């Protein structure tokens, strides 16, 4: 899961938003451990919602009982890198395609 | 020259920040301008980008602002691969404005006031992979307007005022995975309009006033039935019945034509 630029394990939601907004890029995103237990959350910056300043959306990664992961239903993946790679190539019903990994 | 290359004072300030310079009045060389790789300005007071033709190596341009109305100087930016122009007052595009952007991969044009597209506007954009034209005021599309975009994978036409689609309009988009037509004024589509979309994974057809008179509605009805797993609703979930008849409210795919 690490080795990937888009992963920041400790990053909190507040840290994500400031850095996403400081980046200002459409589809800027950060993958971080959720507030929850055993959950992952994808934070995406996008300007497609009616606010030209851009909004931050926090997408918690879903889990089937069969231990696959999904953000967009019908697109089940066995691995977070596999999930993220798909959503880096397909908007797939999200506020934006994951266009740009934001870090630090 | 002391950044009076850029007459719009908001754009010049944007250049100032980009180059980390001291002030509007500070001087700049062409060597500095050539180093500009990306420009971002969200929700800006920019109105004209008149200086930009002197930044010949920018590849990422994101300009959003309620007052932007003059983008003719963009035609020269040969090396763009990402272009985002959003939330502005543009009601049309200057003819040939994109003709030199042969490396453009993504074109983001949402939340504007575009009523039409210039004929052949996208013809030189053979590398374009993503095209977002949603939230505009388009009522019609020029014939063959997407024909050269053979590598296109996403096309968003949602939230417009589309009265009709041109026959064959999607015939060349064999790599298209995502097609959004929801929230328009389409009463019908030409027969066979989707049949070459052999890569389609998502299509959005809801919030159109479909005319379910038979036998016209037959093509759309049989296509949705055959491809029901591809039809997505507002919430991005799979819903084949989201395409509804304007009178009855029945699902389009529930209409059967003798």
């Amino acid at each position: 899961i690490e080795m990937y630029e888009w992963y920041s394990k400790h990053m909190t939601r507040s840290q994500a938003e400031q850095l996403l907004k400081q980046e200002g890029k459409e589809g800027g995103f950060i993958v971080r451990d959720s507030s929850k237990a055993g959950k992952y959350t994808v934070s995406v910056f996008a300007k497609s919602t009616g606010d030209p300043q851009g909004v931050i959306r926090h997408y918690v990664v879903c889990s089937t009982p069969q231990s696959q992961y999904y953000l967009a239903e019908k697109h089940l993946f066995s691995t977070i890198p596999e999930l993220i790679n798909y959503h880096q190539h397909n908007s797939a019903g999200l506020i934006s395609r994951l266009k740009y990994p934001v870090s630090q | 020259p002391i950044k009076q290359i850029f007459p719009d004072d908001a754009f010049a300030e944007t250049i100032k920040a980009n180059l980390k310079k001291k002030s509007v009045t500070d001087a700049v060389t062409q060597n500095e301008l050539n180093s500009i790789d990306q420009i971002i300005a969200n929700n800006s007071d920019i109105k004209s980008v008149q200086g930009i033709q002197y930044l010949p190596n920018v590849r990422y341009l994101a300009l959003g602002g309620y007052k932007l109305h003059d983008i003719s100087a963009l035609k020269e930016l040969t090396n763009l691969t990402y272009l985002e122009l959003i939330y502005n007052q543009l009601q049309s595009l200057p003819n040939g404005v994109f003709d030199k952007l042969t490396n453009l991969k993504e074109l983001v044009l949402y939340w504007n006031q575009l009523q039409s597209l210039p004929d052949g506007v996208f013809d030189k954009l053979t590398n374009l992979t993503y095209l977002y034209l949603q939230r505009n005021q388009l009522q019609s599309l020029p014939k063959g307007v997407f024909d050269k975009l053979t590598n296109l994978t996403e096309l968003d036409l949602s939230y417009n005022q589309l009265q009709s689609l041109p026959e064959g309009v999607f015939d060349k988009l064999t790599q298209l995975k995502d097609l959004r037509l929801y929230q328009n004024q389409l009463k019908s589509v030409p027969d066979g309009v989707f049949d070459r979309l052999t890569s389609l994974q998502y299509i959005w057809l809801h919030d159109n006033p479909w005319d379910c008179t038979c036998p016209g509605i037959r093509y759309l009805s049989e296509w949705i039935n055959k491809h029901s797993g591809v039809v997505r609703n507002s919430a991005g979930s799979v819903a084949p019945d989201s395409a509804k008849c304007s009178g009855s409210g029945k699902p389009v795919r529930s209409i059967i034509c003798p």
